[PDB]
């Protein structure tokens, strides 16, 4: 007698993400050599860390100009990988195909004024629960850090990851208007003959950014 | 018999305690998780006792009056300021419920620290002795002193939204002022947060 | 066996107090990860419905030994009679996602379609009750959609629970709750 | 170990079968049942 | 030629309790850590032994008051995990999903009177065949045991398991009105100035309780 | 962490600057040969259509993590619902070739027909963009024909890419791009 | 290694499964991420 098997029920359907592989039809193909082609990248987060990209501030420009009036806030935005200020950047373009994330997000601030213009800035991180700060004197109780312009232009501050739940979403449902993650505020303390200058910003992945649960959902 | 407990710079003495009822664990889990990025600190100034009023035991009350309170309640002292000055924080609890009557008042009283709940039906009362509990029996003892660790879904909790624990009392047997007993009992509580951690800072006004 | 009762200390005196001798008591059928692995059936919805372990009824064998544990963690299994091209999004995907074929999609093959999908959620362990009755949005396993879902089943794998909760038997009017029993 | 009753290792790998666990750094109620006092509390005759 | 198998007949149906496991579709998921969460229980009988729960006596209260009249019986009830006096307790709530049981069932009696009230009680176990006893003098030929109230309040007596058949049912069919298991009677011998006091009772699983043949049958 | 910004040198300061302590960050779900292996669906043509990896839409998960790499090499897989006797020519065969049965021809067998065909092309590695928009004729994998092709899917195997390219997220009108999320 | 999750070697040979590679004579962007300067650039206090 032949080896008897029992054809199980509810198995074998073509699941779009099955680990199986199909059976070949042609075989015996030797393709041209590709030894050491320049510029190969293996992981999609490796390129996110090594290459930062600009944000999208008011208007279309990626820079903020220095405020000479009584105001002190340059621009504050939500800490979400779907926020408007991060509309068109690699880190927020890649993180729409994944559901959850957990890690740090570096911010690179680069001052592009003349040689005879000086300024001083502050960036602070306000967690959820309280409305964001509106004055630098009321924001000095956060995880802020200040820098001064000079010979070295760029300063990079990496906002931390604080959350009750272990991982956080890369989306914002309409039911949640509270912005569960928080804010990140950027203030300008003072400036000297710095009228109409520019402070271009960038954004890069952190040293321990983690991105998971892939879902390709209606972008292209 | 005699037992003196101390939390911080505050103490308490009871001469009729029948022991401490450790609940759900003896020690706490790991308190430096991957979510807080190591930006967490342990305040020690906020492990002192504080007091509140629950209700007054009386002969009219039949079996099944619970009068439960959910905590962390509002606090005048230090620990009340932390939830106002910090986002996430975690802490155990160390309760002590006292009902001073007399050697000659019959009756019974059950007190248990139960996890998250809003209301309990009358049928579930018969099965309340699953959570960390202790009987207050005026013939023998007058203090409960349950001791529970922090527990929750996620590691650090936002006490403005989620109140995990809820101290629950219950009259298992009615009070009886037979001949020489006190006419009524007034139940108090002596809770004290223990092992408080805190992470994430707020901007003031 | 008199002992102080107001102490919550377990005291289990045995039959050897008056000459008895305890036989051996083996308990395999009452484990917590062996009794939950049994395909409880839930009331299925129309085209789109979510995989939440709490829409199962509260009077079944899996639905009632689950609302006896405050916290629980368990992988999942389903077996649905989809009349179509059932798809499945992970936890937290925008509900418009379950229209694309890149998401894990099983094709029709009579009669059932049995899947074994993992546990995906931010929290380290879910919860039956929650002291905010409505639970948060984060407490689920995912959402499936088909043209017309006909049947649906749940089978928790590797289940492990914490912090027990009360179980209730039916209250009879008579002194004893009599009923039928199979008999030749 | 639940309703798993085959003597052959499953065809698919472990990480594809179910979510791999992660560590940091019945357990308790079974310690409670063993702590149960059962001896006589008084002087037997 | 390929390996020839014979597809067997009458196999492979989706039995609701099959030991097989389904095939995956997603894979590669690392969940958050759960090292040493407080209060885990592995077996459902472990919680039944370590935590007793109240009975349901006449009315709704779980206690019996002391009888000052000529009567001496407090309350006697059937020994069945479906009885009314055990309607709403953990041990009888868990034992409705299983068909058969075999073991001991402890009873914890706790006296809650004043300091100047004394009493003495008896609990006896009457097997099937004879109608239950009605007087303590006629019940002293059972497996009874008496206790006295004093400094230690609680007394726990564990009724034995006696049965011809090796296992016993956790139900009561209407055809069997004989109460095949028996009774358990509780009498009050005497009392001193114990008017209107209370004796709350409890019930817990035994040291060798065994519960088997699981059937989820119409409770929820 | 002030450093010369006009240097294109990566500078990734971490959380340990102000007391922090970086947890461990494991990235398996974001690899380049693990995320592309997922049967993206392409708009199928009539009787005859060519196997070009660029007719897949530019907003899917495979079609959009592919137009982020200038060059790529990957074996292929398909699964088509042919209503007939589907055949497949190699790369460069005269388009009248897909009428003969000697070429690899699969017969009808409900419901699908899953094939795993190699990568055949003169160039050592294909390209998404090309500075000659129309690409050359040489950039393809082959051409299949049946009486009426109904469905078609692409699943790259052993994918490996070079020279990254920009990825774009959807631009929201509001300050934040809100939308629905599955919830019990 | 992609969505390949069986613990049994595929029935067909290697050369028939997929195109065999040829040699002559992530690689680079992962070398870039490790080159990333992260220390402090000034004198800490």
């Amino acid at each position: 007698g032949i080896f008897p098997v029992a054809c199980s029920d509810g198995y074998g359907g073509l699941v779009t993400t099955d680990p199986k592989t199909a059976d070949p039809v042609y075989g015996k193909v030797f393709n041209p050599p590709r030894n050491m082609l320049p510029g190969r990248f293996t992981n999609l987060l490796d390129v996110a860390e090594a290459c930062p990209t600009f944000l999208h501030f008011d208007g279309d420009v990626p820079y903020v100009t220095t405020k000479t009036d009584s105001d002190r806030v340059l621009a504050q935005f939500d800490l979400s990988l779907a926020a408007k200020h991060m509309s068109n950047t690699f880190l927020a373009g890649l993180a729409q195909y994944y559901t959850q994330y957990s890690g740090t997000v570096n911010l690179h601030f680069m001052f592009t004024g003349p040689t005879d213009a000086k300024a001083r800035y502050m960036i602070a991180y306000a967690p959820p629960g309280m409305e964001p700060p509106k004055t630098p004197e009321a924001a000095a109780h956060c995880i802020h850090a200040e820098w001064d312009t000079g010979l070295n232009s760029k300063f990079t501050f990496s906002i931390p990851y604080l959350s009750a739940a272990d991982y956080a979403y890369t989306a914002s449902d309409a039911a949640e208007t509270t912005n569960v993650q928080g804010w990140v505020c950027l203030f300008q303390i003072t400036h000297g003959k710095a009228e109409g200058d520019a402070l271009v910003v960038l954004a890069s992945a952190g040293k321990d950014f983690e991105l998971r649960l892939p879902v390709d959902a209606r972008q292209q | 018999r005699i037992l003196t407990t101390r939390n911080g710079h505050t103490t308490s003495t009871t001469q009729s305690s029948v022991g401490i009822t450790h609940g759900y664990a003896t020690a706490e889990d790991f308190v430096n998780g991957p979510n807080t990025s190591g930006l967490e600190t342990r305040v020690i100034q906020a492990e002192r006792f504080f007091k509140t009023h629950l209700f007054d035991w009386v002969t009219s009350d039949p079996f099944g009056r619970y009068y439960l309170l959910e905590l962390p309640t509002d606090h005048k002292g230090v620990y009340g300021s932390l939830t106002d000055s910090y986002a996430y924080m975690r802490n155990g609890w160390d309760v002590e419920v006292t009902a001073v009557g007399n050697q000659f008042n019959g009756g019974c009283l059950l007190v248990a620290m139960v996890p998250e709940l809003c209301s309990i039906e009358q049928r579930e009362l018969f099965q309340l002795t699953l959570f960390p509990h202790q009987f207050i029996n005026p013939r023998t003892n007058m203090t409960a002193h349950i001791k529970v660790p922090f527990v929750g879904v996620n590691r650090y909790d936002q006490y403005k939204v989620h109140k995990p624990w809820t101290l629950v009392v219950m009259v298992v047997a009615p009070l009886t002022v037979n001949t020489e007993g006190a006419p009524q009992i007034k139940v108090y509580a002596n809770i004290a947060p223990t092992n408080v951690h805190v992470a994430g800072e707020f901007p003031s006004k | 066996t008199t002992s102080t009762g107001e102490s919550a200390d377990p005291v289990t005196t045995t039959v050897e107090n008056y000459g008895g001798e305890t036989q051996v008591q083996r308990r395999h059928h009452t484990d917590v990860s062996f009794i939950l692995d049994r395909f409880v059936k839930v009331t299925p919805k129309d085209s789109i419905n979510v995989l939440d372990l709490m829409q199962t009824p509260s009077h079944t064998l899996v639905g009632a030994l689950l609302r006896t544990a405050t916290y629980y963690f368990a992988d999942l299994e389903v077996a649905v009679k989809h009349k179509g091209d059932l798809t499945w999004v992970p936890n937290g995907a925008p509900v418009a996602a379950l229209d694309n074929t890149t998401n894990p999609t099983a094709y029709h093959k009579a009669p059932l379609t049995r899947l074994a999908l993992p546990y995906t959620a931010p929290h380290r362990v879910l919860a039956t009750v929650y002291n905010g009755r409505p639970l948060p949005t984060s407490f689920n396993y995912g959402a499936i959609k088909a043209t017309r879902v006909i049947e649906l089943l749940y089978r928790m794998k590797r289940a492990e629970t914490y912090c027990p909760r009360p179980l209730l038997a039916v209250h009879p009017s008579a002194a004893r709750h009599k009923q039928k029993i199979v008999a030749p | 170990s639940g309703n798993t009753g085959s003597i052959i290792n499953n065809y698919y790998m472990q990480q594809y079968q179910n979510s791999m666990d992660t560590q940091l750094g019945n357990d308790w109620f079974s310690k409670l049942a063993s702590s149960a006092f059962s001896g006589l509390f008084g002087a037997l005759l």
